[PDB]
DNA sequence: TGCGAAATTCCATGACA
DNA sequence: ATTGTCATGGAATTTCGCA
DNA sequence: TGCGAAATTCCATGACA
DNA sequence: ATTGTCATGGAATTTCGCA
């Protein structure tokens, strides 16, 4: 404060204040003669309040805040003091956008067998058809084979009725779903436990995690659309046709239809593949096991130049899910408890709850 | 001649009337010839209409080259014939009073009837709900003749529900005397 | 047809049918022995109907359709016939997504003078404040200087009342706006003509074209949000403060505030810049003219590897603006009349109307 | 001493009462000292409240270092003083009965009054709507003393509305005899 | 005529419904 | 008949203080 | 052992609220 | 306590028919 500034006036040297400039008194204030002009050097005990005033004009970041201060003042290391305040502005931290991208996505291993993992989801509401409004879509992870069920609501009870029909064929080890109300209810947990099926949930608000089924939703709607061109949207009676059509469509990268991956032989549908006509079923199932293990698997893409990756104990902010108008897009800062993998973390949220969360719904808190 | 395959032939038949369950009275039984895999469908009647509604569900999953049945009314109607023609399914009938399948299908149909009888006594009205588990049992039942269950033969894998407890399938002295006092 | 296929059976050579393979009759059908197995060669008069059947199973594209046909058939140049049909499937053309990116954006020259061009827009609805629901935002193109007006509705009459207040200061040559109802009404055209102001409209549903004002909307909301944290959303009384705060905030790339670009001198606001205290106003206005012409201008970015650029007479499809559920995302194909610039075109739309349209709301029609 | 600048000093004053126009009766006149730029605000009264509401609009665009006025009630109230203090504006009063500006401001205020009188006669009630054009006129009027209009001096550019037809500003024999029969 | 650190510039990221 | 923009904060680069 | 063209593979683009 | 995906159609590359 006035201590430091006194020593300075009487020509002594202080660390951080270059000796080559002449420091003087005028109007009761320590001034200095800088290339850019004459600036006031406020005492250290003033600086915080100044930075805050500059920042608060429009809640500006580093450079825009600095440019204001530099108009009137100079002191050693001004930006450090600017950055200090930015890291403490609750309003800036929870309102500003991130400017760092997530690390490159994971490409999880394709489940090894049909019925290892099911991905499920709702589509809807759709226009009413026969009094139905939603579609339950169930996709086998290994095969891509799909089941469709029309429902009146995205409810546990309708999910349960449909899965009882499906599981008549076979019971899966794991069912994967997002955290919609239908799948997180304890009624659904009980239904699953009763059958030895393990529920596995996506991190919240991150439908990429249910990518397998989400991607099939697109095809389902795309085919429904084409079929309904020029007609009223009577989709109910089309679900069976779509199911069959999609389960028997080739994936150009795979060179197989999901039916083929599931049964190792075409049923009596148009353009049925005849290549295994002379094999025994046993020989056929042997070739099938082989096809199933040699399927193309994509790999993790190159990181963007400005990606960030989570580190235990780092301050991070969860994205607000359905933010209201004129309200911050980010929650208050929280702490990375565990790094499950480079794209998934457990955080402690100031309440404090444990939350398993996608990196895509996080930003690193700025300025530490 | 080429080897036998799944979807080569489906064998269908009705079972009933049964005691009502959620207003259902019959079961449409479908068994794939080659694998012995069984699908079951509850119906309100053994009609062409009920058959069509039920098979529409199954044929949205796999379509057989041939359907084989006895000469039941539902299966011999011209409506059912139209339905099969639309789908490129050839229909096959056993001569009247002389039903024929294969050893495998005959044995499977026997189990189905016996397994139903066993679980209906004691709760003759709860069967609608039991259909899913009846099917898993049937399809995860080991075949003496082949070394494999229908599940294994249809999908080329082990099932996540092995029914390693092959059941008696017979009636206990409890179930015998209380089945004779059920329809009495 | 049977003509071509007869010559083939008796060992003669036909163009397109490689001579090294043995062609034979069986079950009343011309067959051939290919590495992949034995395929049927249908007569040319059959092929169209076959491709169509394959395609229609699930309205599949090139490879997935081909893979079906290849199961049973072979003939010369199958994909040409596949592609022929894809280009004629109305349902596929209007439902499928594009897989080609637009060419790189234009960075239009910054207007030379304040009041050359105004960019205007509505924000809202916001939560009611004092019975107001919208904000009219007017941004001067050269300076970025901004005016804010609260309104009850995004209406011509409210736009007119506000612009009458604004234009009291100065009249702009051009006002740029999107095609919202407030700005396209003839009442607004009359209001503009009366004052010698030329209206210039964005291509429809392309707010990038109003980028200048759109970007200021973000800052306006961002500052409003910060200021309202922990309080009810009483934004009405804040508009003046926000206006002033933003007009006096530095752009780090420019090193000027919009007020400075507008007047060449700070008014009596906090941290006012003092650098021209010793210049005369004349000297000041001379330095200002200089600053205004030497401002940083960004340039057009590198094209993506799979961009497309419009060519006169090309078939293209306009994006459907607010597509209903289960309805196609694209209009029927149309023809590029004129290429206004690499990112803007005039199209004739089958009705046929002339429409000036953004390349971003177009895809090139596939398969010609 | 440093040269004069825009926003160094704003000169304010009321004009009225006037004939009602959309329920307004007064005009708050603001003239920047250095440029001669004029802003006008319709008010319902010459009160501190009306002054504050009006200047709040102007000061959301530019803030003066000094406001100068005569000793009108509205300008000498402690409320108006609070308002100015909040904004770091120094208030300046001319001695009572001895109003002083500068040559430029005096001349500008003269034009304003004269230009208003000229356009009110014939339509004494339509003036509220005319304020925008009155201001453009005033601000695009060439200064004999400096070579430039206020617009040019405030913005450093030519205006898109040059008022190249410098008006008479005087009253025609029509306007004289029909202004004497207006308030009569 | 070169060092360590501060200052400035660069620029991907994201949001304007 | 028209056309993206620009605050933001780590990183990269340049400049500064001193010798 | 090399040519022109057909076939196949590659892969950015975009959409799953 | 978890994790993107994959149809699509021009372009790039490889293979094919023939010599
Ligand atoms: C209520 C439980 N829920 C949560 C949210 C509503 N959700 C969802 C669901 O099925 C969803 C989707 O299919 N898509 C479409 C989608 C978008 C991008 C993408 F990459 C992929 Cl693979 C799919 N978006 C969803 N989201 C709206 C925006 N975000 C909020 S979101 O969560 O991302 C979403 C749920 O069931
Ligand atoms: C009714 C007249 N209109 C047309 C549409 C509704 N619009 C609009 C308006 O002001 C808009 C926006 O500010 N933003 C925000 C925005 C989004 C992306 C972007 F890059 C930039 Cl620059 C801004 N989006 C709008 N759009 C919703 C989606 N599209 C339909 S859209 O047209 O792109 C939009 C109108 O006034
Ligand atoms: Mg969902
Ligand atoms: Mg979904
Ligand atoms: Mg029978
Ligand atoms: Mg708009
Ligand atoms: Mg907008
Ligand atoms: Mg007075
Ligand atoms: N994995
Ligand atoms: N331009
Ligand atoms: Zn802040
Ligand atoms: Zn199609």
């Amino acid at each position: 404060l006035d201590a430091e500034l006194d020593q300075l006036l009487q020509g002594h040297y202080i660390k951080g204040y270059p000796k080559q400039y002449t420091y003087f008194l005028e109007d009761g204030k320590v001034k200095v003669s800088r290339p850019e002009g004459v600036k006031i050097i406020p005492p250290q005990s003033d600086r915080q309040k100044i930075v805050l005033q500059a920042h608060n004009l429009a809640h500006t970041g580093r450079e825009a805040t600095l440019l204001k201060i530099a108009n009137l003042y100079w002191w050693p290391n001004m930006r450090k003091d600017v950055v200090k305040q930015l890291g403490r502005c609750q309003q800036c931290l929870i309102t500003n956008a991130s400017n760092k991208a997530s690390g490159p996505i994971l490409r999880p291993d394709r489940p090894q067998k049909p019925f290892d993992k099911f991905f499920i989801d709702y589509i809807g509401p759709l226009p009413p058809s026969q009094g139905y409004l939603y579609v339950l879509v169930v996709v086998d992870g290994m095969t891509g084979f799909t089941w469709l069920y029309p429902t009146k609501a995205p409810s546990t009870s309708a999910t349960v009725k449909s899965l009882n029909v499906l599981t008549s064929i076979a019971i899966p080890k794991v069912i994967h779903s997002d955290q919609g109300a239908a799948f997180t209810s304890s009624t659904f947990a009980e239904w699953a436990k009763e059958r030895g099926i393990h529920l596995e949930f996506s991190t919240p608000y991150h439908p990429q995690s249910s990518g397998k089924v989400e991607r099939k939703n697109s095809d389902i709607k795309r085919l429904l659309t084409k079929l309904l061109v020029g007609r009223p949207t009577k989709w109910y009676d089309l679900l069976p046709v779509v199911q069959l059509a999609l389960n028997n469509t080739y994936s150009p990268v795979l060179k197989y239809t999901p039916h083929q991956l599931l049964f190792g032989i075409d049923s009596n549908t148009p353009f049925a593949n005849q290549d295994t006509l002379d094999l025994t079923r046993e020989e056929e199932l042997s070739l099938l096991q082989e096809i199933r293990t040699s399927l193309y698997h994509p790999s993790t893409p190159p990181a963007s130049s400005r990606s960030w990756s989570p580190v235990v104990g780092q301050l991070v902010q969860e994205r607000v899910a359905r933010p209201a108008s004129l309200r911050p897009r980010w929650h208050k800062p929280s702490t990375v408890l565990k790094v499950l993998n480079p794209r998934t973390v457990v955080i402690l949220d100031h309440l404090g709850n444990n939350r398993t969360v996608s990196i895509d719904n996080l930003k690193p808190t700025s300025h530490q | 001649d080429r080897p036998q395959k799944p979807f080569d032939k489906f064998f269908i038949d009705y079972i009933g009337p049964l005691p009502p369950s959620q207003g259902y009275l019959y079961v449409l039984v479908v068994v794939d010839g080659m694998t012995g895999f069984t699908w079951l469908y509850p119906t309100k009647a053994p009609s062409t209409s009920a058959t069509v509604k039920s098979l529409n569900v199954l044929t949205s999953i796999a379509i057989p080259k041939v359907i084989h049945s006895d000469q039941g009314a539902a299966f011999t109607s011209s409506t059912f014939a139209e339905w099969a023609k639309e789908r490129g399914i050839h229909l096959e009938f056993s001569t009247p009073y002389h039903p024929q399948s294969s050893g495998k299908v005959e044995r499977k149909n026997s189990d189905i009837k016996r397994l139903l009888t066993k679980l209906l006594v004691g709760r003759p009205t709860k069967w609608y709900d039991l259909l899913p588990v009846v099917q898993l049992a049937l399809n995860n039942t080991y075949s003496p003749v082949l070394k494999y269950t229908p599940h294994q033969l249809l999908f080329g894998i082990d099932s996540n529900t092995p029914f390693a407890n092959q059941d008696t399938l017979d009636l206990t002295r409890e179930e015998e005397l209380s089945l004779l006092q059920e329809i009495r």
